[PDB]
RNA sequence: UGAUGGAGGUAGAGCACUGUUUGGACUAGGGGCCCAUCUCGGGUUACCGAAUUCAGAUAAACUCCGAAUGCCAUUCAUUUA
RNA sequence: GCGGUCGCCUCCUAAAAGGUAACGGAGGCGCCCAAAGGUUCCCUCAGAAUGGUUGGAAAUCAUUCGAAGAGUGUAAAGGCAGAAGGGAGCUUGACUGCGAGACCUACAAGUCGAGCAGGGACGAAAGUCGGGCUUAGUGAUCCGGUGGUUCCGCAUGGAAGG
RNA sequence: GUGGUGGCGAUAGCGAGAAGGAUACACCUGUUCCCAUGCCGAACACAGAAGUUAAGCUUCUUAGCGCCGAUUGUAGUGAAGGGUUUCCCUUUGUGAGAGUAGGACGUCGCCACG
RNA sequence: GCGGGGUGGAGCAGUCAGGUAGCUCGUCGGGCUCAUAACCCGAAGGUCGUAGGUUCAAAUCCUGCCCCCGCAACCA
RNA sequence: UUCGGAUUGCAGGCUGCAACUCGCCUGCAUGAAGCCGGAAUCGCUAGUAAUCGCGGAUCAGCACGCCGCGGUGAAUACGUUC
C-alpha cells in the first residue's frame, strides 16, 4: 500500500495525542479490530495482517483496511552526521490513535473471525481488541 | 426556449455600482431617477435620513404631458423648484443605472436650468 | 528590449521626466504631454 | 413580409387552437436565427475564411460576426484568438425573408434532397439546419465558389417543447423526412 | 574601416584578417576546452581525493576570467537564397509577337512591323542601347503599352512574372509584409521566403519608404519568385543588387526551367544566365546569342 | 534546495478598536482587502488601511461575511 | 443597422419557370429582368426553374419510376 | 487584576474547497474473446475501469467552522509604583 | 575538506497580535506592459447537457443548467464576480512642488498617507487619476559621463575648475 | 393595493405551486426621429398605446434545498497538581466543531399614486 | 550528485546564430556479369527521445520529464 | 483534347447442355494511365527496316500468338581500333 501521488514529497512525523477523530465503530464488516493504543503502522504490517487474516480465512467473506498509510517518514544512511537537509523518504505509514478500526471482517464464523483478527492483531505493534458490529 | 432579461433587474445590477460612489446627505441629497416605458419619476433623498425630501414624476397633475422626453423635462424642472423651495440647492445626480442620454439627460438639464447645482 | 529613456520638454528643451520602453514596440521616439515645471505648463516632451 | 404574414395569419390561430393557450402571447415565435459557418481551413490560408465571409454575406444580406477561437489548440494548429468561422444574426423582417428564401429556393437545390431531419432538437424547441454545401443560395452564384463549403443555420424560437417548435416549423414549411 | 588600393586589396586584406581574426578565436576556445576539461575531470572525481578537488576549484577560477576575456566570432552575414520554379510548364511557342509597331505619341516610331517567337525555356535577351526601346519592348508584351499595330499573344499556359527597370511595383506607403501579401500565401511561409532574402523578424514591419534600392529590389525579386511564373520579363534585374547577390541571382536564373527575357548592361549577369537568342535593337535582328554580342555592340 | 525565505511584513492590525487615532494613522496593514475600509478611513496603494480624519476606530462586519473599520471623530 | 458595410440588399421576386409560383423576397443579387407585383409596384425579378412547388419532394409524388426488379427485366428480356 | 470592545485562523473539530483514500451501486471507456468483419454489428469475463452517487477515513504547507490563552485599546474601576 | 549557500519576494515551520532559528519543508526574482496605465461607459466566467457540414474528446454556433469550480502578465499567499476579471471611446496622473500623521526600524534605509498648491486627463456631474489586484524585478559612498543652473570664480574681467 | 427608494448577517434566499393588472410596472408596436449593434432597433435610444397576464413583476401556500440555531454532553485548553512522563491522569475555570430541540417563505423606514 | 547524449536501419552533420531536414554506409527494386563481387540507375527509410512554453514560425531557444553512457556517493 | 481507349454500368448478338468462377462480339453510357520513356538493351544492309491490311492451321465458340500473302516503302555502311 503506497499513494499513488502525494502533494510533499516529505512530512513533519507529527504528534498522536487523544482518541481516533473519527472511524472507531465498525462501519461495514461483521468484527472489527480496534487498537486500544497510538502508534505508527507502515505498509508492511499492513500487508502482514491482512495476508494473516485473508489466509485463515481461506480467502472467503471479505475483509476491510480501514487505514492507509498517507504519511511518509524519512531516514538518514549509517555514517551520515547530522544537517545537510532532510533525509530521503524511506517508507509509509498510517498515524494509529487509539479506539481506530483498523480492520473489517464478514461472512464467517464468529469463532472464524475472532482467531482472523487475533493473527493479525500479533502482526500488528500495538494491543488490540475484538469488536462487533452495533 | 429563449430567456429575455428583466430589464429592470439588469438596471439594478448597473444601479448598485452606479450608487457604490453615490450617496446622499442633508446638504447634498441624492436625486435618483427612474424610468417607466410610459412615465419617469425623479426622488431627492437623504440616504443618511433614508427620506425623499422632494419628489416629482409625469403623475403630478401639473406636468400637462406631451412627448415622453418634454415630459421628462417638465418633471426636471417640477422637482428643481419644489427642492428650491425645501431650500435644496445642491443635489449629486443618481442616474439609477440607466445610461445619461435621453430622457434622463433631458430631465437632468431641465433641473440644471430651473436651479439646481450640479 | 526595454530600455530607460529621457523624455525633453520640445519647448524648453529641458530634460524633466524618466521613463522607460519597449524598442521593439515603440520603435520611434516616444512622444507625451506632460507638464513642464520651468514652464508651469503641459507642453510636448518627446524621447532623445 | 410573406413568411411574417403566413405566420401571423395561418400560423398563429392554429398554434393557439391545438396547444390550448390561454392568451396569445404563448404562441411559439421565431425569435432569432443565426448562421454559422466553421471554417478551419482559416489557419492554413486566412483567405479562406475571406471567402467564406464573403459567401457568407451574400448569401446573408448583413456583414458576419468573425468569431474567434476562445481557447489555442495544439490539435488543430489553433491559436487563441484566431479568426476560425462566422457567424450572422437575422431578427424580424430580414430573418422572415432569409427563412423564406430557405424553405423555397435553396433547399429543393441541395444535391439528392429527401427533406430535412426531424430529430436535431436542442430539447427546448431551437432547431438547426445543417448545410452540407453552400451554391444551394441563388445568390452564391454557383462560380464565385472556389472551395465548396458548409454552415450551419440555428432557428431559435420561444417554443417550449420540441414538440410546438416541430409544429411551427413545419407550418412555415419545412420538408421533414 | 578604409584601406589604401583598389578592390582587390580591400578583400585581399579582408580576408587575410578574418582569418587571423578566425584561428585567434580557435585558439581561445581550445584553451577553454582544456581547463573545462580538467575542471568536469575533478568535478566528478571522489570527494576523497582532496588536491584535486582543489585544483578543479583553482582551473574554475581560471575558467570563468577565461569565458570572460574569449572574444566572440562576428556573425557571417548571411547570402540571399533563391529558388525559382515554374508552377507550369513551358510551351514550344510561349510568347508570339507579329508585326508590331510602336510610337510613343510625337515621337518617332521604335520599331516597324516587329516579329518574333520565343521558343520555351530559353534565355532571349533583348540587346541595345540607351533610349533604344528595350523597356518599351518589355512594356508592350505586359500591356502597359497597347501595341500601335499588330498583335500579341501568350500562350494560355504561359505566366508571365514582370520586374520594371525603375521598382514601380511597391507601395511606398505600405510595408514590407504588406507589399508582398498575396492571396495564395499564408504568413509564416511570407515572412520565411522575406528571410530568405535577408528581411528578419521586424525587418518585415519596415515601411518600404525608408529601405535602400538594393533592399527594394530584393522585394521586386521576391514577388517576382511568389508568382512562380514560367516566362519571366526582366528588366536589368541586377541593378541596385550587391556583387554578391547579382552572382546569386545569375546562377538561379541560368538554372530556372523557364523562359527568360531579360534586358542586362551587365556584361557577367547574362553570362551566367547563358544567353540563347538576343534580339538587337533598333534595329531588328532575331540572332542566336554568341560573342559576336560584341560585334553589335562595336557597331 | 530549501533554505530562502522574505523578512516578515509585519502585517496586521496597528490600532484597537475604540483607541482614538489622529488622522492619517495606519489601521490595518494586508495584502488584498481582507478588511474594507468603512467611514472616514482610505485603503492605500498595497491595501494599506489608515484613518482620513481623527477619531475613535470601530471595527465592524460589513454584511454576513465581511470585515470592515471606520473612524467615528467625536 | 449600420450604414456602408452591409452587401447590397434589395428586394426581388422570384417565380417558379416550371410552375410559376411566385414570391416576394429580399436578395443580395439584382437582375436585370424586372416585373410587376401588387400594390401597384415593381421589383427586379429572379427567375428560378427549380422551387418547392417544382420540387418532387414537396409535392410528395416523384417523377422517377423507382427502377426494375430484376426478374422483371427478365421477364420483358425472354418474354416471359 | 476585573469589566468592556476588538484584530487573528492555532488546539480541537469537519469534509463545504484542494490533495491523499476504503468499500458498495452503476457505467462511459479500456482490455480479452467469439461470431461477422466493411473491425466491424453484437454477447461475454461477476478482467481493469473514468465520471456520478451511497457509506467511511485522512492532512504542517486542506478549511464550511473554531476555542482556551496570549495581544491591542479604554480620560473605565481596585490595588500598586 | 568536498558538495551546498550568501541579496530580494511568497507559503509552512510559527505554538489563532506582531516577531521568532536550523546545511528545516516548498517555490520564485534580477522583469514585463505605450497598454497589460488613467478615466467614462458597458459586459460576466470555467465546465456540463442537448442539437447541429467539414468537425473528430476537443475549432466555431444555439438553448438550458451552472456563485465561481474561471480569469486576474509573472512564484505562492492574501483579495477580487458591486469586480481588481473582460470589451470599447478619449487620453498620458507612469504629473511638478510637497506633505499633517502613521507603520516599520540599531543605523542606513523601507512602507502608507489624507490634504494644499500648480497645470492637466476622463466624465454631464459626482468625482477618479502622483502607474499596473497586493506583496519581489534591486545596489551605499567615492569616481566619472550627459543636461540644466539668477550659485562660486584665489588682485580685478574672463577662464579653468567646482 | 401598487410603484419608486432605503436600513437590517438569506430568520430577507432557492425550489415548487396558486391568484392579478383597476391603477402602476411590464411585456407589447415601430425605427422618423437623437442614439446603437466589433452583424442584428435582440440590447442600448427614441416614438406609441393594438393585445396579454403568457412571462417578468407583486400577493399568497408550502420546510424540499439553502439559512439561523438553544440546552446537555464531549474534544480542546488557561491556572494548580500527579503519574509507570513520546503519553496519561487529577482539581478549578473556560468550552467548541459535530449532532440535535426549534426558528424561519422577513422585518424596520420614507415618498407618489389608490 | 557531476557530466555526456537521444535526427532515417547504423554511424554522423545540421543545434550555438529560428525559416529549408541532410552526408556516409546500409536496405529494397532494376541494370551489367555465365554467376558473385565491384560498378551503373531508380526508390524508400525520420515529422529530429518525449510533454509543455517562446515565436509569425522550433530539430535549433526555454522548462520538465523518460531513456542510454562514464564518474562519484567519503576522506585522519 | 473531337488524342487515348483501360476500367466500369446498362442493354444485347452469337456458339454451345451450359458464358458465375470463365468465351468472343455489338450498342448506349463512363472515359483510366499515358505528353515519347533512367541505367541499360533489341531487329534490320532492299523490295529489307518501317508500316498497311488479307488468308490460313488449331477450332461448336474464342489470338494482340504462329504460319503464310501481298500493298506502300526508306536511312546508312567511312572502316575493323574496340
Ligand atoms: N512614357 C514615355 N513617354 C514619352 N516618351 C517615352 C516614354 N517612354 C520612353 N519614351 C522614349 O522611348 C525611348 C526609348 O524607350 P525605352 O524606355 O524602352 O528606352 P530603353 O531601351 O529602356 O533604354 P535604357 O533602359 O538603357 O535606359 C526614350 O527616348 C524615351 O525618351
Ligand atoms: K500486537
Ligand atoms: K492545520
Ligand atoms: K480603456
Ligand atoms: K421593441
Ligand atoms: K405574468
Ligand atoms: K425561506
Ligand atoms: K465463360
Ligand atoms: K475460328
Ligand atoms: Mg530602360
Ligand atoms: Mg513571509
Ligand atoms: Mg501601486
Ligand atoms: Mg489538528
Ligand atoms: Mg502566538
Ligand atoms: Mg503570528
Ligand atoms: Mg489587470
Ligand atoms: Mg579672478
Ligand atoms: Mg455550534
Ligand atoms: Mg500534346
Ligand atoms: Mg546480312
Ligand atoms: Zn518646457
Amino acid at each position: 500500500l503506497v499513494p499513488k501521488r502525494v502533494k510533499h514529497r516529505r512530512e513533519f512525523r507529527g504528534k498522536m495525542r487523544g482518541e481516533a477523530k473519527g472511524g472507531k465503530e465498525v462501519a461495514f464488516g461483521e468484527w472489527g479490530l480496534q487498537a486500544t493504543e497510538s502508534h505508527w503502522i507502515t505498509n508492511r504490517q499492513i500487508e502482514a495482517a491482512r495476508i494473516a487474516m485473508t489466509r485463515y480465512m481461506k480467502r472467503g467473506g471479505k475483509v476491510w483496511i480501514k487505514i492507509f498509510p498517507h504519511k511518509s517518514y524519512t531516514s538518514k544512511a549509517i555514517g551520515v552526521r547530522m544537517g545537510k537537509g532532510k533525509g530521503a523518504p524511506e517508507g509509509w505509514v498510517s498515524p494509529v490513535k487509539r479506539g481506530k478500526i483498523m480492520f473489517e471482517i464478514a461472512g464467517v464464523p464468529e469463532e472464524v473471525a475472532r482467531e482472523a483478527l487475533r493473527l493479525a492483531s500479533h502482526k500488528l505493534p500495538v494491543k488490540t481488541k475484538i469488536v462487533k458490529r452495533e | 426556449m429563449i430567456t429575455k432579461p428583466d430589464k429592470n433587474k439588469t438596471r439594478q445590477k448597473r444601479h448598485r455600482r452606479v450608487r457604490n460612489k453615490i450617496s446622499g446627505t442633508a446638504e447634498c441629497p441624492r436625486l435618483n431617477i427612474f424610468r417607466s416605458n410610459k412615465n419617469i419619476y425623479a426622488q431627492v433623498i437623504d440616504d443618511v435620513a433614508g427620506v425623499t425630501l422632494a419628489s416629482a414624476s409625469a403623475l403630478d397633475k401639473e406636468i400637462s404631458g406631451g412627448t415622453k422626453t418634454e415630459t421628462a423635462a417638465a418633471v426636471g424642472k417640477l422637482v428643481a423648484e419644489r427642492a428650491a423651495e425645501k431650500g435644496i440647492k445642491k443635489v449629486v445626480f443618481d442616474r439609477g443605472g440607466y445610461l445619461y442620454h435621453g430622457r434622463v439627460q433631458a430631465l437632468a438639464e431641465a433641473a440644471r436650468e430651473n436651479g439646481l447645482e450640479f | 528590449m526595454r530600455v530607460n529613456i529621457t523624455l525633453e520638454c520640445t519647448s524648453c528643451k529641458e530634460r524633466n521626466y524618466l521613463t522607460n520602453k519597449n524598442k521593439r514596440n515603440n520603435p520611434d521616439r516616444l512622444e507625451k504631454q506632460k507638464y513642464c515645471p520651468r514652464e508651469r505648463k503641459v507642453t510636448l516632451h518627446r524621447e532623445t | 413580409n410573406r413568411l411574417k404574414e403566413k405566420y401571423i395569419k395561418e400560423v398563429t390561430p392554429s398554434l393557439v387552437e391545438k396547444f390550448n393557450y390561454s392568451s396569445v402571447m404563448q404562441t411559439p415565435k421565431v425569435d432569432k436565427i443565426v448562421i454559422n459557418m466553421g471554417v478551419g481551413d482559416a489557419v492554413s490560408n486566412a483567405k479562406n475564411l475571406d471567402k467564406a465571409v464573403e459567401e457568407l454575406a451574400l448569401i446573408t444580406g448583413q456583414k458576419p460576426l468573425i468569431t474567434k477561437a476562445k481557447k489555442s489548440i495544439a490539435g488543430f494548429r489553433l491559436r487563441e484568438g484566431m479568426p476560425i468561422g462566422a457567424k450572422v444574426t437575422l431578427r424580424g423582417e430580414r430573418m422572415y425573408e432569409f427563412l423564406d428564401k430557405l424553405v423555397t429556393v435553396s433547399l429543393p437545390r441541395v444535391r439528392d434532397f429527401h427533406g430535412v431531419s426531424k430529430k436535431a432538437f436542442d430539447g427546448r424547441g431551437n432547431y438547426t439546419l445543417g448545410i452540407k454545401e453552400q451554391l444551394i443560395f441563388p445568390e452564391v452564384d454557383y462560380d464565385l465558389v472556389d472551395k465548396v463549403r458548409g454552415m450551419d443555420i440555428v432557428i431559435v424560437t420561444t417554443a417550449n417543447t420540441d414538440e410546438e417548435s416541430r409544429e411551427l416549423l413545419a407550418q412555415l414549411g419545412m420538408p421533414f423526412q | 574601416s578604409i584601406y589604401e588600393g583598389d578592390y582587390y586589396t580591400y578583400k585581399k586584406k579582408y580576408s587575410e584578417n578574418q582569418l587571423l581574426r578566425e584561428k585567434m578565436i580557435i585558439q581561445q576556445e581550445k584553451e577553454v576546452k582544456e581547463l573545462a576539461t580538467f575542471v568536469q575531470k575533478a568535478k566528478q572525481a571522489s570527494q576523497t581525493n582532496h588536491a584535486l578537488k582543489r585544483m578543479g576549484l583553482e582551473r574554475a577560477i581560471r575558467l570563468d576570467k577565461k569565458k570572460k576575456n574569449l572574444t566572440k566570432r562576428d556573425k557571417v552575414y548571411k547570402r540571399v537564397k533563391m529558388d525559382i520554379k515554374p508552377n507550369r510548364e513551358v510551351a514550344r511557342t510561349p510568347l508570339k509577337v507579329e508585326n508590331v509597331t510602336f510610337h510613343y505619341p510625337g515621337h518617332p516610331i521604335l520599331y516597324k512591323d516587329l516579329s518574333f517567337q520565343i521558343s520555351g525555356k530559353e534565355r532571349f535577351l533583348v540587346v541595345g542601347e540607351n533610349g533604344v526601346g528595350k523597356s518599351t519592348l518589355l512594356k508592350l508584351l505586359m500591356g502597359i503599352n497597347i501595341p500601335d499595330k499588330g498583335k500579341i499573344i501568350f500562350n494560355d499556359k504561359t505566366d508571365v512574372a514582370y520586374y520594371s527597370q525603375e521598382l514601380e511595383q511597391l507601395d511606398e506607403e505600405k510595408t514590407i509584409l504588406e507589399n508582398v501579401k498575396s492571396d495564395e500565401y499564408t504568413d509564416w511561409k511570407l515572412r520565411a521566403t522575406l528571410s530568405n532574402f535577408l528581411f528578419y523578424d521586424d525587418d518585415v514591419n519596415k515601411k518600404v519608404n525608408v529601405l535602400s534600392p538594393g533592399e527594394k529590389a530584393r522585394i521586386v525579386l521576391c514577388k517576382v519568385l511568389l508568382q512562380k511564373a514560367n516566362l519571366l520579363i526582366l528588366d536589368q534585374p541586377t541593378n541596385h543588387l550587391d556583387p554578391e547577390t547579382q552572382s546569386i541571382i545569375g546562377a538561379n536564373f541560368n538554372l530556372f526551367e523557364g523562359t527568360i527575357i531579360v534586358v542586362s548592361h551587365n556584361p557577367s549577369f547574362v553570362e551566367q544566365i547563358g544567353i540563347n537568342r538576343m534580339l538587337i535593337l533598333p534595329s531588328g535582328n532575331i540572332d542566336n546569342y554568341s560573342p559576336e554580342l560584341l560585334e553589335y555592340y562595336s557597331n | 534546495s530549501n533554505g530562502r525565505d522574505s523578512e516578515s511584513k509585519r502585517l496586521g492590525a496597528k490600532s484597537a478598536d475604540g483607541q482614538t487615532v489622529t488622522g492619517g494613522s495606519i489601521l490595518y496593514r494586508q495584502r488584498g482587502t481582507k478588511i474594507y475600509p468603512g467611514v472616514n478611513v482610505g485603503i492605500g496603494g498595497d491595501d494599506t488601511l489608515f484613518a482620513k480624519v481623527d477619531g475613535v476606530v470601530r471595527f465592524e462586519r460589513k454584511g454576513r461575511d465581511k470585515k470592515q473599520v471606520s473612524v467615528y471623530p467625536v | 443597422m449600420k450604414q456602408d458595410i452591409h452587401p447590397n440588399y434589395q428586394p426581388v421576386v422570384f417565380m417558379d419557370s416550371t410552375t410559376g409560383f411566385k414570391f416576394l423576397s429580399g436578395s443580395t443579387k439584382g437582375s436585370s429582368e424586372t416585373v410587376e407585383w401588387e400594390d401597384g409596384n415593381t421589383y427586379p425579378l429572379l427567375r428560378v426553374e427549380v422551387t418547392s412547388d417544382s420540387h418532387p419532394f414537396y409535392t410528395g409524388r416523384q417523377k422517377f419510376t423507382q427502377a426494375d426488379g430484376r426478374v422483371d427485366r427478365f421477364n420483358k428480356k425472354y418474354g416471359l
